[PDB]
């Protein structure tokens, strides 16, 4: 029941990443991909709790 | 960036509407910018934008002239970045690249100066002109063949395109039947602002009297199709 | 603002030979963080630029391993192991600071092919264009290298300036041969008052300059 | 029993326009309390069929909104807004009585996509194959569309029947072009008695059939 | 349905064993059934069985042929369903699906007629043959390339796999290094029960005399591995 808006660079390797996305550092967020011809396993699902 | 709109003749006291479009991509979480370029070597960064998801949008980086006369806005609902201006003092030729920064995270950034990582999504398709002259129908003239150079049995002939404001298609020879020796050269802007083109082709002189050589000029904005036959 | 000029000319590069371009920054970098902050770009003319080296000494955007930047402080350089036909384009070094982003001048790194004798061409103006009051005569070069050449229009042993224009094509995909066309635009009142018209071509690959002279009124 | 025929069993349709298929029921199915007893099926060739619409006109099993069916009485049809490349699959009609459920015949679903010219190849029998006493010549169609065609074997300008077999792959994922290979096998005694061998390919996009001829004696 | 068990050669006078295998699913509370298909156009329903959870009686549902030479049995303890054929009068090939009726309740159903809702759990994996009891190794013949169709400088060469049984044979060009232009046609059924295949690859003729193209043919039931080189 907590939301954390922390869109910073994830440090995976031992090399620090301060503002630069290196080989060992990746953004935690990745985008969606929606097409009308997609199947059941790729269709959007609007979820409310 | 795949296709972008905007462009045409605008008075110096007028305004331009710039918009760059793309396909399915992370438009929200990336920082975009506008860069203009001179016809010679050298670009010039003209505008930039921030991202609302990372932080607030009150970190826009401006120069002096583009703070005085330019502004940049984002729709925040689709894949479209908008650049707007009101005054034009000296802005003749530019490209307005819709590039983006390779930085999905914002750190140690103020409203004055902070580093960016890289640019890899340059876009092209926005041409700007200021001259109030409208389009003009091109003039096609046939250039007489001559047996010059070191080949007596071969002649060089061509066609000349004159008095046209927008660039037409490449001058096909004999409706594209002949491809060997066909050369089309880029146009150059004259004193009146209307470009000039020359297209040449080399054919043996033994077939000069038996083969017909016609140059085809098609002009997209003026919808003019001219086919001129070259004769000695 | 940082003064930044790379090479405001064309630098000949022979194939199979490494080429290096250098730039120096008036202000020290690395003030924001320990990583070097400068991006290398390659802009082939006609379609779009392509990114080769981003900040630091790393590789991204599918750059070939031939490109390799190096240097720190006020000493920056590149290194290409093998140039190709797709390597033709202007280069820029760009530091990630100084928000009033001034840019440098591009460097042409075209492949230096073997020398070829130009095929000088002359095209007299047609009568249809002559009756319109404007006379245009062009000077065309074919199958020549390198691109640099001094082309001028001489009328009765007198130099003509301000009435000629230059047009140059891109690299050929068959033999990498250029084609230079020099267009001389003139009015009739200055055209039929003269008799002898000629074009001069000065090229480094030729032992002597070539000049073809013709007289108006002859078909 | 019951007969369930598909009147539009063979129809070429391109993406962009709707397509319809009809099935007829021999016996009346009006005995229902608001739930029509008929459902449609989709059979993707190769792995498994799929269910689109169950009894009545409702939605189930995550079927896309493009497929929709309707009908009340002795009339049933299927409505598609726009077919795609993933819609390659035949259809069947079935009702919800008559415990020995006899499925009717199916459709073909040959998409009327833009015509691709066939690539006619000839494969004469090898010497090593001729040592075994059986000579087989194969006429190959590479990247041809539509899938329907007519491959005929002519030996000394005489049609051959009962000795040719055809095999075709599925729809590709890059260019979606079908490819058919025809195998014609014969004994050595029947092969040595004739010299002229050829295959004739008839195509929708071809105004006239193409014949590739070869003779025995060459490598 | 996840996987299936069975698939082989059985004499018509023998006994046939077909079964379905499942996984995490509400298998016991539904009415599973079998669906068979012919190589010709048109499917048919073959068998059906309900569950004892619905009621004590089973509500067996059979057609004539199956009522004559078929029987069904449910384990009612694990995730399986058994179908047994004591005699095979005329049955050449059958997929023998393990479809699931989408009707969790039974109502207005007698021993003669009963409505069925739909099927949504179709599954493949069973293939029955009444062919000969022995298999044969494949024969691979190199096909001479011919530079006639497509590009003039491109010649199509292939490996002709002939006289093999059953269907599954795998062909690879340069051990998977050569994949562009590789096309493999499916098997075809001959009158003698043996199968044929053609698999070719289009390569340029400039590198035909230098680059070597070797096809690899493997037959897993016959344990035969063939590496054939194709030369003009």
């Amino acid at each position: 029941f907590e939301r954390d808006i922390s869109t910073e660079i994830y440090q995976a390797g031992n090399k620090p990443c301060n503002g630069v996305a290196g080989f060992n550092c990746y953004f935690p967020l990745r985008s969606y991909s929606f097409r009308p011809t997609y199947g059941v396993g790729h269709q959007p699902y609007r979820v409310v709790v | 960036q795949l296709v972008e709109s905007g462009g045409g003749l605008v008075k110096p006291g007028g305004s331009l509407r710039l918009s760059c479009a793309a396909s399915g991509f992370s438009f929200i979480t990336y920082n975009m910018n506008w860069v203009r370029q001179a016809p010679g070597k050298g670009l010039e960064w003209v505008s930039s934008i921030s991202s609302n998801i990372l932080s607030s949008t009150s970190y826009i980086y401006y120069a002096d002239s583009v703070k005085g006369r330019f502004t940049i806005s984002r729709d925040d609902a689709a894949n479209s970045l908008f650049l707007q201006m009101n005054s034009l003092r000296v802005e003749d030729t530019a490209q307005y690249y819709c590039a983006r920064t390779r930085s999905r995270s914002v750190r140690n950034c103020t409203s004055a100066t902070c580093p960016v990582d890289a640019f890899d999504l340059w876009g092209q398709g926005t041409m700007v002109i200021v001259s109030s002259a409208s389009t003009k129908g091109p003039s096609v003239f046939p250039l007489a063949p001559s047996s010059k150079s070191t080949s007596g049995g071969t002649a060089a002939l061509g066609c000349l395109v004159k008095d046209y404001f927008p660039e037409p298609v490449t001058v096909s020879w004999n409706s594209g039947a002949l491809t060997s020796g066909v050369h089309t050269f880029p146009a150059v802007l004259q004193s009146s602002g209307l470009y000039s083109l020359s297209s040449v082709v080399t054919v043996p002189s033994s077939s000069l009297g038996t083969q017909t050589y016609i140059c085809n000029v098609n002009h997209k904005p003026s919808n003019t199709k001219v086919d001129k036959k070259v004769e000695p | 603002d940082i003064v930044l000029t790379q090479s405001p000319l064309s630098l000949p590069v022979t194939p199979g030979e490494p080429a290096s371009i250098s730039c120096r920054s008036s202000q020290s970098l690395l003030r924001s963080n320990g990583y070097n902050y400068l991006d290398w770009y390659l802009q082939k003319p006609g379609q779009s630029p392509h990114l080769l080296i981003y900040l630091g000494s790393n590789r991204a955007s599918g750059v070939p391993d031939r490109f390799s930047g190096s240097g720190s402080g006020t000493d920056f350089t590149l290194k290409i192991s093998r140039v190709e036909a797709e390597d033709v384009g202007v280069y820029y070094c760009m530091q990630a600071l100084q928000t009033p982003y001034t840019f440098g001048q591009g460097t042409n790194l075209e492949i230096k092919r073997t020398v070829a004798a130009p095929s000088v061409f002359i095209f007299p103006p047609s009568d249809e264009q002559l009756k319109s009051g404007t006379a245009s005569v062009v000077c065309l070069l074919n199958n020549f290298y390198p691109r640099e050449a001094k082309v001028q229009w001489k009328v009765d042993n007198a130099l003509q300036s301000g009435n000629s224009q230059e047009s140059v094509t891109e690299q050929d995909s068959k033999d990498s041969t250029y084609s230079l066309s020099s267009t001389l635009t003139l009015s009739k009142a200055d055209y039929e008052k003269h008799k002898v018209y000629a074009c001069e071509v000065t090229h480094q690959g030729l032992s002597s300059p070539v000049t073809k002279s013709f007289n108006r009124g002859e078909c």
